């Protein structure tokens, strides 16, 4: 049915930026939201964006952090991810909705947020 | 050069004196209590982590500041005199002049913002961040105070006829200076708002209108509505807000008028109008944002 394609994930020393990007090319849904999970967390909320990528909204723990947005005309959704900390070290989701909470999910991008990369 | 010293000789009658005071009243309490309400919740509530919570804070802090100058406007009105002496005539100017700018250069970048956010997704995330947001109130204050700054030494007491107007004083020759003012305040505060946000709010519009998703065009339909509707609005309260007083200020300063009584209430009423702004902008840019919406 849906198929949403993640893209940015990946290793990053404390302090650097990562920026996820998702996509459903067939228009068949939006991706609007960003999900994530700690290895031993629950799923918890991190960004979303309304359709007409205006008005975003962010988790109290990312807001001064992350930034999203949304192509409308390609129907892309972005999160910009600057100043990363451990506590950011997750698998991140996109959410999307169908056209006609969220209806498709991501299988997930992991995001690790260590001192042994570059 | 007379300014906040009407020439009002026929002395006023009861139905307008009170309609006037009650003008300048209804829109500073109005004003005060409106954008006050946004300030508290932003502090107590939303905390101001966002870039959009930021410009909400700064626009009614300016809104609420601007209305803060309308108890001296009326007072000054009452006793045809200014009262308050030559310090508080500079602090109320410079006060007024700072605050009408910070007002419309904020909701100017609410306006690039949304467009951004709209037509240049990828730089927004660059854009819409709090410190860019810091950023930007802070430029935004530099340019009000290219005039700002100015009025604090330009403005003096001086006496008229008995009476004491809190006017400005130019250099020489004044006909040159006085008038460069005042295109610039209209130029600044009127022409260049209308501009960036009839311009940056269409091509926003036109974005949204072009894209064709293949499956939800009622959706589509749906939300383009609601946001031409809310684009509409808050253009046309500004152009109602403020279009008479920048439009009365011109033409004094090209002919004279005849002192009467219509003339006099027309002009504190559209005095009045440019504080309304004020006193809508809690309305169009807090109270319908839609993340302020949720935390009321
Ligand atoms: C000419 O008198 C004013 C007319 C509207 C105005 C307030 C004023 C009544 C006046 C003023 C400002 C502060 C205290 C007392 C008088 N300063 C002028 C203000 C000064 C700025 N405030 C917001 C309004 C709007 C306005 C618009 C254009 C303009 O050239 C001047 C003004
Ligand atoms: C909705 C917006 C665009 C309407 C704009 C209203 C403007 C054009 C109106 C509002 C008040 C009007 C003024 C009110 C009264 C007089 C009296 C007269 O002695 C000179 C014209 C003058 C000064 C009018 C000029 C035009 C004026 C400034
Ligand atoms: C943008 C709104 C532009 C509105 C401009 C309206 C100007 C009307 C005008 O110039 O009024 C003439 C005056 O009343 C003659 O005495
Ligand atoms: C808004 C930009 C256009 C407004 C026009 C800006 C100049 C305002 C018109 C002034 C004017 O036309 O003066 C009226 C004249 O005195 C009548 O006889």
């Amino acid at each position: 049915q849906v198929q949403l394609v993640e893209s940015g994930g990946g290793l990053v020393r404390p302090g650097g930026s990562l920026r996820l990007s998702c996509v459903d090319s067939e228009r068949t849904s939006y991706p609007m939201g960003w999900f994530r999970r700690a290895p031993g967390k629950e799923r918890e909320f991190v960004a979303s964006i309304t359709w007409s990528g205006i008005d975003p909204t962010y988790a109290d723990s990312v807001a001064d952090r992350f930034t999203t947005s949304r192509d409308v005309a390609n129907n892309t959704l972005y999160l910009q991810m600057n100043s990363l900390k451990h506590e950011d070290t997750a698998v991140y989701y996109c959410a999307a909705r169908a056209p006609v909470d969220y209806d498709y999910w991501g299988q997930g991008t992991q995001v690790t947020v260590s001192s042994a990369a570059a | 050069g007379s300014h906040s010293l009407c020439p009002q000789t026929g002395s006023p009658s009861m139905v307008t004196a009170i309609t006037i005071m009650a003008l300048y009243s209804i829109v500073c309490v109005v004003g005060l209590f409106g954008n006050f309400l946004v300030m508290y919740v932003i502090v107590r509530y939303t905390k101001m982590k966002t870039a959009t919570n930021i410009y909400i804070f700064n626009l009614a802090l300016a809104d609420a500041l601007a209305t803060s100058t309308l108890p001296f406007q009326s007072v000054n009105y009452l006793m045809g005199t200014w009262p308050f002496g030559n310090i508080l005539c500079k602090i109320v100017i410079s006060i007024d002049y700072y605050n009408m700018f910070t007002s419309i250069f904020t909701l100017c970048t609410m306006s690039v913002d949304r467009y951004i956010a709209v037509c240049h997704p990828v730089k927004a995330l660059d854009f819409r961040t709090p410190r860019n947001a810091k950023i930007v109130n802070v430029c935004n204050w530099i340019l009000s105070s290219a005039i700002g700054l100015p009025v604090m030494f330009m403005a003096t007491t001086k006496y008229r006829q008995g009476s004491i107007d809190c006017t400005l004083t130019f250099s020489h020759p004044t006909w040159y200076w006085e008038n460069l003012l005042k295109i610039c305040v209209f130029i600044f505060a009127f022409i260049m708002p209308v501009l960036i946000i009839t311009v940056c709010y269409g091509l926003m519009i036109l974005r949204l209108k072009s894209v064709r998703m293949l499956s939800g065009s009622k959706e589509k339909d749906r939300n383009l509505r609601r946001i031409t509707r809310m684009v509409l609005v808050v253009v046309a309260v500004f152009i109602v807000c403020w279009t008479p007083i920048h439009i009365y200020v011109i033409i004094k300063a090209l002919i004279t008028i005849p002192e009467t009584t219509f003339q006099t209430v027309s002009w504190h009423f559209c005095i009045a109008l440019g504080y309304t702004n004020s006193c809508l902008n809690p309305v169009l840019y807090a109270f319908l944002d839609e993340n302020f919406k949720r935390c009321f």
